């Protein structure tokens, strides 16, 4: 809880621990880690997936669009960010350094001197 | 035609010796891009302010720059500060 | 009268009664963004980046133009001060041409420096920008009037420091011309100070134009021998080649100006 | 920082001779605390940590030195506090951090 | 009480209908140069006290205490520095014509008022900065000034009271910025009329470095008439803190545009209906009313129905009395067009000494141009309101704050109409992909 | 328009500009208004005289002469000229027609009047006609917002009450040179149409407006009140 | 059009420093180290009381209080060698904190598992 | 080389100057697409995706 | 986070994301997205009441709809009061949040009489539908029809707006609106003709002048 970094704090994954600490135990740990990583990757992909669509009230046939990426692909990689951070999403999708002078200054500073970092010592583990 | 390093030439080409044959730049800059861009003609623009990006869309060329086509002298063209294209006034 | 007491961000400080708010901030190590006020030039309210929120005050006050009042509390770190500074920066950035890649000020531009530090972060004025053609003043002053913010720095420096009278504000509204009325050159033995006086890439060293950026120059402080005064200067170089030279602050020799 | 956190004052309690100075910041995690220690009672501190209940279950994670000789605060110089690791490093010549 | 009905008995501007000669003849017929020596013999302190007891509020932009402003002038300059009294007869604010009428109809009353002000402030010199647009008015004023100087009321001996008064008339230019105090002083010095640092006090350092006190033409005009009548006479014509009368100039979409003098705190609807035949098409057809200059925001129909022509009443309604210019717009006017026209006028009036003010004016003009066609959004209205708020209180002079108030009032008042116009434009123009380039040039 | 001197030979330094003796004589009174220590305060009267005597077009040579007279920088003179919109640095037409484009004028129908005027001249609003007789411009509020619509010619003798037929007749008169200055309607100057509800009683206007006051008694009362407040 | 809040106003940059004098440092020893009590002027009741009063008034903390700074936890109970009951309380608090921390784990600690 | 904001004749002249005959430089189409914000040209893959054999 | 901090909104009406630490908002969003039980979601929302956001509530509703999570007595008891409070706290800048909440409640056939009354009052009496996009308005109407919880006045206003925005109808939104209308049998011959051809001229469409005579 005090060390979870990005996305494991809310997703369910299975971790296997050996009862011998041998080479076979390490190999089994690696294999089980690969399998559980496949499962966790599937779960994470589903978390950003639109599993449901608007179904017609008349009968029960799903109202599938004809000119939509949602109709083409069920996965919407921008749905969560667009719904939760619409201001930042629009700001990023609209303004660019070729169009905004402030964005041009940001591109120049990031490519010449870099963003300034406050003084301090930190230690981050992944 | 006028000899380089003259006072008139310095006043004209912003205190620089312009190269007509463009081979001097093609050797100094290792590219004939100077003459290649010089092959372009002069464009007449109706508006006194133009928006030049060197291309067709934002980030598809250079950053947009506003050039003032209305100066003290009529018919004086201005080359883009971002691209090699030059634009001039439609009439004066 | 002799030692007034103010509170800078809640920190009590004994300062002089005649010093400005910006003077008190600079003395107390508080960096206040500024674009028009120069300590050796005339005090003017041309810029509004010094507009600072003071406790129990209705509107922001230009710290460079405003003196210190006894008992005043300046909350420079306050959200009101941050919002005012962001608004001022956004207003300033409205008509600045997108010429940073094509301007010699890149890497040492107070404009971009304030924008990254005291700026809003993004731009929102989605309209065509005004444009004004540059002037021709000789091979010493490189003119870019599009980025000229009409800071009156050139006019103030010429009138007060160099003493020559050739710079002034022509026009009004959003089309004021930061340059001379007639076409002429600026030859007053202090042309190298005009580039060092422009807060934006309006005036630059034409011999050093497009030479390099500050990120690739190595500066060493030395003294000149060309003039009998030997004013202190800083020579910036890149590898075996010397790039350029700039004046050094030496009040005992030549203040901060060179020939 | 919504987890239970407390300063390991037992170190200074057992030492009973060293003025404890602890620091906790949100830059690190919620379970990271940094304390300055004198080099005189350094092996003693290490042994006490290595062989004490509620602390014997510990493992050395990392160790690194900082050349505090030339480490100088580049910006926001006036923002330095009176209990800052930056000021402490500026005071000394080197700082060995064992995590 | 029920104010808004002042008879001709106490009217100061009796020749407002050009009913007499504006020269010395009609002036003496209108009460000019009467008991001037006696009034001056009361002393600067007594004259200032009478002006303050009259409850005089600044007739120009602010409505500040004229008596306090005059008393703020130094009694004596220790270094012998002179004094200057400025009368700002350069009114370039749209909607107002009271000063223009006063200059061409009552020339010597302003001269007597300026002389009284100079005597109160010990000023040896006065400058009437007359608008460059008022050319014939300037000629008439110069003729009247020459007549008064020949009359002995001004010059080496001003009415024979041992106080030399010199008067000059400054024919300015189209500079609403010079319409200000500090800008007027700068233009008087011979430079561009950019306002000076604030507060640099003009009373502490004004024109030519000498202390200078600037006052509106209408405020200085009532100086001798009020002193002759008595402080109660001019102080019983309005509500508390708003004492005196006002020459309200009504125009726009009114039935009978004109400019008339009435008691302060006049009811808005009563003054509109009685003095001009009401709004053309009745009170139902009126859509908006600006009670002051272009700076003052437009007011709504309900507010116009229930409001009084007073400074405090206008402030409570959100508007401002200002120059008391009553601009009436009926139901057939697109408020966006009026906003764009006022934006063009104001951006052509800001001196640009403040980058905030200049850039804000330009961006507001652009937004107004884009809003009329409908190539904008509801969020554009919010952005415009935010920009107007940012411009306020962050400029050199009050000009930078002046332009934002009308935009703020229009936004607060006409949200639905702008939304409907935008909806019409958008339903008339669908486009899924928005171009990343800036707005197309107009 | 152009804040910088356009590259026009008509305003070049070679243009002969010398002030008239009457203008030179008139300078005696203008300089006396400001102190001798500040003679640059007469720059406005000097520019006004130049614009009057130089066909409403201020030459650069005239500006240089003014700077020589004023002992002030030529850059300062040019800045003062450009800072104001009442000065024309280039040769304008015979009639600098100015129409108020502000909101108070536009409400009364200034756009229709401007359209009619432009149709009469067949010239753009922002340009000058080829004939060289007139030059149109959409001026700001000329101080006649109450009497809108209002036009002006050569910065003097501003006309008001600008309707379509009224403006056509006024333009024809201007061609003939005999036009009714001010409003071309029945409004009594500032007394607008539809009657007159201000100062309808004229006997009091002719009542000599004599208001008397014994200032010595009032000053004594003020001094006595001050003494009583002190006590 | 919302450019006011592009830059974050709140960042996880809160830092707290807790300072405690030596646990075994006596109150008289603490006053001597701080200079309130002279090294030789010890074992005198009046001098000890004066030094303690000076330490309390000037340092805003009791001379018997070993907590100089407690920004980490803002605790008020100093732990002193003479304070055996306070030491017992600290031990109990440490045991309870250990139990609570081990009881707050989602997958790290599981007695049932 | 030029965007839609340019004039039609100027665009055609610029296209001819670079010796461009592959990109569409029609003046009528340039005037018709003045200030356009279309997404892009798109193709349509038609099912089934099968190899196009040359069999005879 | 909360130490030495006040969770009070600056606007005094709704708390924007700019007032809270980004880490807290991200954690709340992740927890909402990972709530696989009605009781768990209710507990998470109640515990995070001090820093709850309208965007977070909209995301929770979207997740409940997408995952088809059953609404139980916990949803009817705990979620309903917080939802009602948030709806009462809504404003004109809450167009997206209100529209998403209404659409999700309708699509999930959520049966909350008080919440539906509050939503109807906000949509009709406050007339914030003008800030709802045409496609978004059609989707909201379809949702309201899915649970058959909608006002006929709002339906008529939506039909009129759809007639107004004839040039902006995409085929997918047109089909969705046609299903929403024919399912509830709510519509007009003009609306049906617009469904047949939205980008059609004014000749084929009958009554277009009369429909446009009334604005909005
Ligand atoms: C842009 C601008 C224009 C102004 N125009 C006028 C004007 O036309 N008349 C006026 O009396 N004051 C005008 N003022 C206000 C003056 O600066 C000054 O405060 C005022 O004339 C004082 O007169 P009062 O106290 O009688 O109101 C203007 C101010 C600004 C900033
Ligand atoms: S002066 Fe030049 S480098 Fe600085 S912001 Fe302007 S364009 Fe960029
Ligand atoms: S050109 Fe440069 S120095 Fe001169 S006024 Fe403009 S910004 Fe200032
Ligand atoms: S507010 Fe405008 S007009 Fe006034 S000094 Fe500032 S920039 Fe100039
Ligand atoms: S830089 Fe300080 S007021 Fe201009
Ligand atoms: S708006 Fe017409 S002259 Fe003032
Ligand atoms: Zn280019």
């Amino acid at each position: 809880k005090t060390e979870t970094y990005a996305n494991y704090y809310y997703l369910n994954f299975r971790s296997y621990t050996g009862q011998h600490g041998d080479c076979y135990d390490r190999f089994l740990i690696r294999m089980n880690e690969m399998c559980e990583s496949l499962n966790i990757v599937n779960q994470s992909i589903n978390k950003i997936s639109k599993f449901n669509n608007i179904v017609s009230i008349n009968t029960k046939k799903n109202i599938l669009n004809k000119e939509n990426f949602n109709r083409q692909t069920t996965v919407l990689p921008h749905l969560v960010l667009s719904y939760l951070n619409k201001n930042d999403y629009n700001l990023k999708n609209t303004k660019n350094d070729y169009n905004s002078m402030e964005e041009l200054i940001t591109h120049f500073k990031y490519w010449s001197k870099g963003l300034k970092v406050e003084s301090g010592y930190t230690y981050q583990s992944v | 035609n006028l000899n380089p390093y003259s006072y008139e030439a310095l006043k004209e080409n912003h205190w620089l010796v312009s190269d007509s044959s463009k081979k001097n730049s093609e050797w100094t800059h290792k590219s004939n891009a100077e003459q290649l861009i010089a092959k372009v003609p002069i464009i007449y623009v109706d508006s006194n302010i133009v928006r030049c990006i060197g291309g067709t869309e934002i980030n598809a060329g250079h950053p947009q720059v506003y050039i003032q086509l209305d100066t003290r002298k009529h018919g004086t063209p201005q080359t883009c500060k971002y691209c090699g294209l030059r634009y001039a006034k439609k009439m004066d | 009268n002799k030692q007034i007491e103010i509170f800078i961000d809640g920190k009590p400080a004994k300062v002089d009664d005649s010093y400005t708010i910006f003077q008190a901030c600079y003395e107390n190590g508080v960096i206040v963004p500024r674009f028009c006020y120069h300590e050796r030039l005339s005090v003017a309210g041309n810029c509004r980046m010094c507009l600072v929120e003071v406790e129990n005050v209705p509107k922001p006050v230009a710290a460079c133009a405003s003196q210190v009042v006894p008992g005043m509390k300046i909350k420079t770190k306050s959200e009101k001060t941050r919002i005012h500074r962001g608004n001022v920066m956004e207003f300033l950035l409205a008509n600045h041409p997108l010429d940073c890649p094509i301007c010699d000020q890149g890497g040492e531009c107070d404009l971009q420096d304030i924008s990254s530090v005291y700026g809003y972060g993004i731009s929102r004025y989605n309209e065509y920008k005004r444009a004004v053609e540059d002037k021709n003043y000789g091979p010493l002053v490189a003119t870019s009037m599009n980025r000229c913010i009409h800071c009156t720095r050139c006019v103030r420096f010429a009138t007060q420091i160099a003493g020559v009278e050739d710079l002034g504000k022509t026009g009004r509204g959003k089309a004021a011309e930061i340059g001379t009325y007639v076409e002429k050159t600026f030859n007053t033995e202090l042309s190298g100070n005009v580039v060092d006086v422009c807060p934006v890439g309006a005036l630059t060293n034409a011999p050093y134009a497009f030479t390099s950026r500050p990120w690739e120059l190595k500066s060493f402080y030395t003294s000149d021998v060309f003039d009998t005064l030997g004013s202190a200067i800083q020579v910036d170089t890149r590898g075996p080649e010397i790039m350029r030279v700039l004046p050094r602050i030496h009040e005992e020799i030549n203040e901060e100006w060179i020939s | 920082m919504q987890n239970k956190y407390m300063q390991p004052i037992q170190l200074f309690i057992v030492f009973e001779k060293l003025n404890s100075k602890m620091w906790i910041s949100k830059k690190l995690n919620s379970n990271h605390s940094i304390a300055l220690i004198p080099s005189n009672w350094f092996y003693s501190i290490n042994l006490f940590l290595k062989r004490e209940l509620l602390f014997s279950n510990i493992t050395l994670i990392e160790n690194s030195a900082i050349d505090t000789i030339s480490y100088n605060l580049e910006t926001n110089q006036n923002d330095l506090d009176k209990t800052n690791i930056e000021n402490y490093f500026f005071k000394n010549k080197m700082l060995v951090f064992y995590n | 009480r029920s104010y808004g009905n002042l008879k001709d008995q106490d009217r100061i501007f009796t020749n407002l209908y050009r009913d007499g000669d504006p020269f010395v003849k009609g002036a003496l017929k209108r009460g000019d140069w009467h008991q001037t020596k006696e009034i001056l013999s009361n002393g600067p302190e007594w004259i200032i006290d009478e002006i303050k007891k009259s409850g005089l509020r600044g007739r120009g932009g602010a409505g500040f205490l004229s008596g306090l402003k005059y008393s703020f002038m130094p009694k004596v300059n220790p270094d012998g520095r002179p004094s200057y009294l400025v009368i700002n007869s350069d009114e370039s604010e749209p909607g107002t014509c009271k000063d223009r009428e006063i200059l061409r109809n009552d020339p010597h009353k302003l001269v007597e008022g300026a002389l009284v002000v100079g005597f109160s402030m010990r000023a040896r010199a006065a400058y009437i900065y007359i608008r460059g647009e008022f050319w014939v008015e300037a000629n008439i004023l110069q003729q009247a000034i020459d007549e008064a100087y020949a009359k002995g009321f001004i010059g080496k001996n001003a009415c024979g009271s041992g106080y030399d008064f010199d008067v000059y008339i400054h024919r300015g230019a189209g500079a609403y910025i010079c319409g200000e105090e500090t800008g007027l002083i700068e233009s008087i010095e011979g430079k561009a009329g950019q306002p000076r640092v604030k507060p640099p006090f003009p009373a502490n350092a004004g024109l030519y470095g000498c202390p200078t006190t600037v006052t509106n033409v209408e405020t200085v005009a009532v100086c001798p008439t009020i002193m002759r009548r008595g402080a109660s006479w001019f102080a019983s014509f309005g509500r508390p803190n708003n004492a005196g009368t006002k020459l309200y100039c009504i125009s726009g979409h009114v039935n009978n545009p004109c400019t008339v003098e009435e008691e302060m705190s006049i009811p808005l609807r009563e003054l509109l209906e009685k003095h001009c035949g009401g709004v053309r098409g009745g009170w139902d057809n009126l859509l908006a009313v600006i009670p002051g200059g272009s700076s003052v925001p437009m007011m709504p129909k309900n507010v116009c129905d229930d409001v009084l022509m007073d400074f405090d009443a206008l402030k409570a309604v959100g508007s401002g009395l200002g120059t008391a210019a009553v601009i009436v717009m009926d139901k057939s006017t697109d408020p966006i067009d009026a906003i764009l026209r006022l934006s063009k006028f104001y951006k052509h009036e800001s001196c640009g000494q403040c980058t905030p003010c200049r850039e804000g004016t330009g961006w507001i003009v652009d937004v107004m141009e884009r809003l009329l066609v409908g190539n904008a959004d509801y969020a554009e209205i919010d952005m415009l309101q935010q920009v107007t708020q940012q411009i306020e209180m962050h400029t050199i002079c009050a000009l930078g704050d002046a332009a934002a108030w009308p935009v703020q009032g229009l936004i607060k008042n006409f949200r639905e109409e702008i939304e409907d116009r935008i909806d019409s434009y958008h339903a008339k123009h669908p486009q899924l992909k928005k171009s990343r380039k800036s707005n197309p040039q107009i | 328009r152009l804040a910088a001197h356009r590259k026009n030979d008509d305003n070049s330094d070679s243009v002969p500009f010398e002030f008239t003796p009457e203008n030179y004589k008139e300078i005696e009174k203008i300089l006396a208004k400001y102190p001798l220590k500040q003679k640059r305060s007469a720059v406005m009267p000097l520019l006004y005289l130049v614009q009057e005597q130089n066909n409403n077009w201020v030459p650069l040579s005239a500006m240089k002469k003014i700077a020589k007279l004023l002992e002030m920088p030529e850059i300062d003179v040019y800045e003062v000229a450009t800072f104001y919109t009442m000065y024309n640095r280039e040769p304008v037409g015979k009639f600098h027609l100015q129409i108020c484009g502000t909101t108070p004028c536009q409400l009364c129908g200034s756009r229709e009047i401007t359209k009619a005027i432009e149709e009469y001249t067949q010239t753009k609003l922002g340009h000058t006609s080829a004939d060289g007789k007139w030059t149109l411009e959409e001026v700001e509020c000329l101080g006649a917002c109450s009497n809108a619509p209002m036009i002006q010619v050569n910065n003097k003798w501003v006309y008001e009450d600008l309707t379509t037929e009224n403006v056509v007749k006024l333009l024809k008169d201007l061609e003939s040179g005999t036009d009714k200055k001010g409003p071309q309607n029945h409004r009594n100057q500032v007394e607008g149409p539809l009657g007159r509800s201000t100062l309808k009683e004229k006997d009091f206007l002719s009542g000599e407006i004599r208001f008397s006051r014994d200032f010595a008694k009032a000053k004594q009362d003020w001094v006595a009140q001050k003494e009583q407040e002190r006590i | 059009h919302n450019i006011r809040y592009h830059h974050e106003i709140h960042t996880s940059d809160q830092t707290y420093h807790s300072s405690y004098d030596p646990v075994g440092e006596t109150t008289t020893e603490r006053l001597v180290r701080y200079g309130y009590l002279n090294k030789d002027q010890v074992n005198n009741a009046e001098a000890v009381a004066a030094a303690a009063k000076e330490f309390q008034e000037k340092e805003k903390r009791s001379p018997s209080n070993n907590i100089i700074i407690d920004e980490i936890s803002n605790s008020d109970k100093p732990i002193t060698k003479e304070n055996r009951e306070s030491v017992a309380h600290h031990v109990r608090q440490q045991f309870e904190f250990f139990r609570e921390v081990n009881a707050e784990e989602v997958w790290s600690v599981s007695i049932e598992e | 080389a030029l965007d839609n904001s340019f004039s039609p004749e100027n665009i055609a002249q610029v296209q001819s100057s670079i010796g461009d005959k592959v990109t569409n430089i029609d003046t009528k189409a340039l005037a018709l697409n003045h200030q356009t914000e279309e997404y892009h040209k798109t193709s349509k893959l038609v099912y089934p995706i099968r190899t196009n054999l040359v069999v005879e | 986070s909360q130490r030495g901090r006040d969770y009070t909104p600056s606007n005094k009406k709704y708390l924007q994301p700019w007032e809270l630490e980004r880490k807290e908002y991200v954690e709340l969003s992740l927890a909402i997205q990972s709530a696989y039980s009605c009781k768990m979601l209710s507990e998470i929302l109640k515990d995070n009441l001090y820093m709850l956001t309208d965007y977070q509530l909209s995301f929770a509703m979207f997740h409940l709809w997408n995952h088809e999570i059953p609404i139980d007595n916990y949803f009817y008891n705990v979620i309903s009061p917080i939802l009602k409070e948030y709806i009462t706290r809504f404003d004109r800048e809450c167009n997206k949040s209100l529209a998403e909440i209404a659409t999700f409640l309708g699509r999930m056939n959520v049966q909350d009489d008080a919440l539906w009354k509050v939503i109807e009052t906000k949509l009709v009496q406050e007339r914030l539908y003008r800030y709802i996009p045409l496609n978004d308005l059609i989707d909201l109407a379809h949702g309201m029809a899915t649970a058959n919880r909608g006002s006929q006045e709002f339906y008529n206003i939506v039909e009129n707006v759809i007639i107004k925005h004839r040039l902006r109808l995409i085929p997918d939104k047109i089909a969705v609106a046609k299903d929403c209308f024919t399912a509830r049998k709510i519509g007009s011959p003009l609306l049906y003709q617009v469904l047949e051809n939205p980008q059609a001229e004014a000749h084929e469409l009958a009554g277009l002048k009369e429909h446009e005579q009334l604005k909005i």
